[PDB]
């Protein structure tokens, strides 16, 4: 809860009148994607 | 587009959201570089 | 009294005058901001 | 006369870090300056109140 997480902030059980600044919030990532040029042809390493 | 994704371009992986842009890229030009040299804005492998 | 208030209205008048007309006039709140930009500015630069 | 200045602030992790999360693991175990900033930031900013 953000009282439990203003109590550990403060390593007390219990806090005083005010506003106290705990800690930052950032939207996770959804999915993923991936881009490559469009290449098909294999490397010659068989004739090295 | 639109939607937090953590996507890798080519190697170069990141964290973000891809939007439409409307900087006028040369056409040898691949990247873009802000102030604090951190990519910006890309080049797609593929489509340009 | 005639002449104070006189007096009075024309150093007033004279005030506005130098304050509209004098560049450096207003140095040191515009000291402050560069400060504090510069200052923050020279941070993020030094991330790269 | 200057009375105050502008009030600042900042995110420790976003900064020493970037957008990658093992980096904050790796963080983790170097202290815990961020407290330090964070209470003489808020100092700083009351005081311009
Ligand atoms: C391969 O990629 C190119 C460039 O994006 C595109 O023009 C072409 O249609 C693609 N071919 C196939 C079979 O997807």
């Amino acid at each position: 809860d953000p009282l439990s997480e203003t109590k550990c902030t403060l390593k007390s059980f219990t806090v005083e009148k005010g506003i106290y600044q705990t800690s930052n919030f950032r939207v996770q990532p959804t999915e993923s994607i991936v881009r490559f040029p469009n290449i098909t042809n294999l490397c010659p390493f068989d004739e090295v | 587009k639109n939607k937090c994704v953590n996507f890798n371009f080519n190697g170069l992986k990141g964290t973000g959201v891809l939007t439409e842009s409307n900087k006028k890229f040369l056409p040898f030009q691949q990247f873009g570089r802000d102030i604090a040299d951190t990519t910006d804005a890309v080049r797609d492998p593929q489509t340009l | 009294q005639k002449l104070i208030a006189n007096q009075f209205n024309s150093a007033i008048g004279k005030i506005q005058d130098s304050l509209s007309s004098t560049p450096s006039a207003l140095g040191k709140l515009q000291d402050v901001v560069n400060h504090n930009a510069q200052a923050l500015n020279t941070l993020v630069k030094q991330l790269s | 006369l200057p009375v105050s200045m502008t009030k600042t602030s900042v995110d420790c992790t976003m900064y020493i870090c970037g957008d990658s999360t093992e980096c904050s693991n790796l963080l983790l175990q170097y202290g815990s300056f961020c407290t330090q900033l964070k209470r003489a930031l808020t100092g700083i900013a009351v005081e311009q109140d």
